[PDB]
RNA sequence: AACGAGACUCUGGCAUGCUAACUAGUUACGCGACCCCCGAGCGGUCGGCGUCCCCCAACUUCUUAGAGGGACAAGUGGCGU
């Protein structure tokens, strides 16, 4: 803890959003640096602050999902201090740049929106905002972590890790991967 | 006929369109080279000096 | 044959610095007062990035203080408050040692005699009340007193008798008898708002000014006014110096110091900027405490900052 | 204001053919004279006092005493 | 008060503002400022209270913005 | 926005200011306890959104005249400006240039005067 | 100019400020005891979490309910007649 303000034991200093634009709703810690994925966290007034959220927090909000499920901080910080260790023991490196990682991979560059069109509405090509990138890619995975664990042994640290891990090398085996295509392959048409 | 991948960073917010509200008009610094701006239609929230990927490198949109 | 020269600036506070006092048991170091409800006691090392350093905050009022002054000795600090209360602390440490309840309103200014066995207040409430260091209130000099606010009360310095001067909206100079608790001397002729006002070393004057820019000498002793001098600008607080005869006022736009005999304008002190375009500005100096040695100048100022001036040869 | 200014009232007026509801309200000026009431002044109300005496650039001069 | 999270937040908060506190009587102004700095950068509250408490449910709904069920006919 | 000062409140402001102009000041602590003594006000809030909105407009008026306020001192200063005069501007500098036919309007006016000649050319309407 | 809106009233957060409290608590004794040895000490003795003693202890910080002040988008910077 003095030294340097570690993750539940992982380092802020030397992640790096490697991808120009989103550098920046990706919050790591350009000072930032915490020690839990939880904080009383007033995000909501503003329409910008989300951004300053630390994206591991982030994550792990989206993380609680389903009516059951909501509200279940604990159990999100749980699961994802559970899941950089299995992305570490994997890969070795930082887990949360794993998780930047696939976070930048994944948001749609490009979408596609409901053109009102006439009749037979056609859709218009739209390149997508930095914050939607993110927005969308923490989704993108969580709903890839969820839906895969459901009906398998597997649990959702574990498959969150799969998820991350496809993702951060964009493996494409990843749900979330194979979903960003797909509506960036419409976005293209359209156009 | 054709393919790029192009840089452009936000310059201006111009205001709101689409009939629901949902689309934000945009000015972009063409990033690689500055001699270039031009107007851009948005999905998501933005702000000044973030960060667009334009597939189109043309077209520069307007109302719809 | 000599200016003054901006030595360094004290941080710290955040409101308005309001209030100075200095000491000459420890010339070394710094009450002052501000909005910020905190009053800050200073070590000056003159050394070499703030002039100094912060010692101590004293808690406590709940409101603007205005108004504050230490003991010769450095030992004990007297606050005044728009929370309608003084306070007596210890330097040292913190810890108020007594209250003073009884005003109605703010307690815009306060001050101690030489013994350090009195303690006259002026406030909002038109009063202007003498209280014992346990906190006993003595007398209010009441009277039809201000037909207005009373922005200053100062004690002169002595002898034959205690004689108070008080200054208020009321656009007029007051001098008040202690031994007999009734009003002294009227002094008229202002013609706005009077906002501070100073006694000489020695007890024989009286500068006095407000919002005109009317910078007023009068002659206690013989019970006449001397003269005028044109500020201009609004003066909010005035100082004699202890060995010069030199009176300093904070303007609106800046200090102005100048000089009785001969009479001339030594200086006006505008702190500096750089580059800047620059539009806005005047935190104008609020408050300014005299030196143990008249050498050093220190100056309460909106940015909430404390700039400080030496003269030089 | 309401609970301080207005008295009501409301009366049940049998009559042959039916029933009639007599209302009567009651609006008491003590705001102006109320007196001395709870306000006094319509909260929504704001009297100025401008000066109401003064005078003179008159030079300076002194008054003994 | 409060429950096991909101225990956890007061407690820390008060330590810290605690040691605070205990500066600006004893030790010296520049000690506790360079500490209310450490905390106030990185942070998380620990000198000042979250002002964020509970709002009131409304007749028609069971919480403050969540409003029934309607069917139309 | 959501605060827009209503009139109850920017009427005592414009009122205070035509009748207070040099007591009223640039600082909201001090009008606050003027309208104590210079007005009977019912709230507190009301009084100081009064002194506010008041002060936001001595703000104003000390940085330029502002559309609807008169104070003394204000038209003093305005009739002082109110003076301007030159070397001046006409002179117009040693002989008027006319157009001629004002030329002939002078010529047969009975009338001296100095002189110069260029009036030519018509002269398309629209 | 008035009416509705608003202002108005109510409730709830910021007040080591205010005045107070045995039908509310806290500190801190006096605290011994219960008293355990929990560690240290061979033990007397020291540091230690609580309960209980209640006192001609002290307090109002938490608690309380009354009065107090704070927000006026106050300062500053872009934009807009």
């Amino acid at each position: 803890t003095p030294d340097i303000k570690l993750f539940g034991k992982w380092s802020t200093d030397d992640v790096q959003i490697n991808d120009i634009s989103l550098q920046d709703y990706i919050a790591v810690k350009e000072k930032y640096a915490k020690y839990l994925p939880h904080s009383a966290g007033r995000y909501a007034a503003k329409r910008f602050r989300k951004a300053q959220c630390p994206i591991v927090e982030r994550l792990t909000n989206s993380m609680m999902m389903h009516g059951r499920n909501n509200g279940k901080k604990l159990m999100t910080v749980r699961i994802v201090k559970h899941a950089f260790e299995i992305i570490h023991l994997l890969t070795g490196e930082n887990p949360l740049q794993v998780l930047v990682n696939a976070i930048i991979n994944s948001g749609p560059r490009e979408d596609s929106t409901r053109i009102g069109r006439a009749g037979t509405v056609r859709r218009q090509a739209v390149d997508v905002s930095p914050l939607r990138r993110v927005n969308q890619a923490i989704w993108l995975l969580c709903t890839g972590a969820r839906e895969a664990a459901f009906r398998n042994i597997k649990t959702i640290a574990e498959c969150l890790a799969d998820e991350l891990i496809n993702a951060a090398k964009g493996s494409s085996n990843s749900y979330a991967i194979k979903k960003k295509d797909e509506l960036e392959r419409v976005a293209k048409s359209n156009r | 006929r054709v393919q790029p991948i192009k840089l452009a960073r936000v310059t201006k917010v111009l205001g709101r369109t689409g009939s629901q509200g949902q689309c934000t008009q945009v000015r972009v610094e063409f990033m690689d080279d500055t001699s270039r701006s031009i107007i851009r239609n948005v999905k998501g929230p933005v702000r000044e000096g973030d960060v667009l990927t334009l597939l189109e490198s043309e077209r520069e949109a307007r109302r719809l | 044959t000599e200016q003054m020269t901006l030595r360094g600036t004290l941080k710290g506070h955040n409101g308005w610095v309001t209030q100075i006092a200095t000491t000459p048991q420890f010339p070394d170091m710094i009450l002052s007062a501000s909005r910020d409800k905190t009053i800050i006691m200073w070590k000056l090392t003159r050394d070499e990035t703030n002039y100094g350093i912060p010692q101590r905050a004293l808690r406590g009022h709940s409101h603007f203080v205005s108004d504050v002054v230490i003991s010769s000795d450095g030992q004990f600090a007297l606050s005044g408050s728009w929370d309608g209360t003084l306070r007596l602390w210890d330097l040292t440490t913190g810890t108020t040692t007594r209250r003073f309840v009884g005003h109605t309103k703010d307690v815009l200014s306060v001050a101690f005699s030489s013994d350090n066995r009195q303690i006259v207040s002026g406030s909002r409430d038109k009063t202007i009340k003498l209280w014992n260091t346990l906190g006993v209130c003595k007398y209010t000099v009441q009277d039809e007193s201000h037909s207005e606010w009373v922005s200053c009360v100062r004690f002169s310095p002595n002898s034959s008798n205690p004689i108070i001067v008080s200054c208020g909206w009321d656009k007029l100079v007051k001098v008040w008898n202690l031994a007999n608790c009734k009003l002294k001397t009227n002094h008229i002729g202002h013609t706005g708002y009077l906002n501070t006002v100073t006694v000489s070393p020695d007890g024989s004057l009286c500068a006095s000014g407000g919002k005109d820019g009317q910078a007023m000498l009068w002659d206690l002793n013989e019970g006449k006014h001397l003269y005028t001098l044109d500020g201009g600008d609004i003066i909010n607080a005035l100082c004699f110096s202890p060995n010069r005869y030199w009176l300093c006022a904070a303007t609106g736009p800046s200090i102005k110091i100048w000089d009785l005999e001969g009479k001339i304008i030594v200086d006006e002190l505008k702190q500096e900027v750089i580059s800047t375009s620059s539009k806005a500005e005047p935190p104008q100096c609020t408050s300014l405490a005299w030196s143990a040695d008249g050498q050093t100048l220190f100056a309460g100022y909106t940015d909430n900052l404390v700039r400080v001036w030496q003269v030089t040869i | 204001p309401v609970n301080y200014y207005v008295d009501t009232a409301v009366r049940h007026v049998l009559l042959r053919q039916g029933v009639l509801g007599i209302k009567v309200k009651i609006m008491l000026p003590w705001d102006p004279s109320g007196k001395i009431g709870p306000k006094k002044p319509l909260p929504d109300h704001v009297s100025i006092v401008e000066p109401k005496d003064e005078i003179l650039p008159t030079t300076p001069i002194s008054e003994q005493k | 008060g409060g429950g096991h999270v909101a225990q956890i937040y007061a407690i820390r908060q008060s330590i810290s503002k605690a040691l605070v506190a205990y500066y600006q009587k004893y030790v010296d102004e520049a000690s506790k400022k360079e500490i209310k700095d450490i905390l106030i950068q990185y942070d998380r509250t620990l000198l000042v209270a979250d002002p964020r408490r509970c709002e009131s449910k409304k007749f028609g709904g069971p919480g403050a913005r969540a409003r029934y069920q309607k069917s139309y006919r | 926005m959501g605060r827009v000062r209503t009139k109850t409140v920017k009427k005592a402001a414009r009122v205070i200011i035509e009748k207070y102009y040099t007591r009223l000041g640039n600082d909201f602590h001090t009008n606050k306890r003027v309208c104590e003594e210079i007005a009977i006000i019912p709230s507190k809030k009301l009084r100081n959104k009064i002194a506010g909105y008041v002060t936001h407009l001595m703000k104003r008026i000390q940085r330029g005249p502002v559309r609807g306020i008169s104070i003394k001192l204000q038209e003093e200063e305005r009739e002082r400006r109110d003076n301007y005069v030159p070397e001046v501007s006409a002179l117009d500098q040693e002989i008027i240039e006319v157009d001629p036919d004002t030329k002939e309007m002078l010529k047969l006016l009975d009338f001296g005067s100095l002189s110069n000649l260029q009036v030519t050319q018509p002269t398309v309407g629209m």
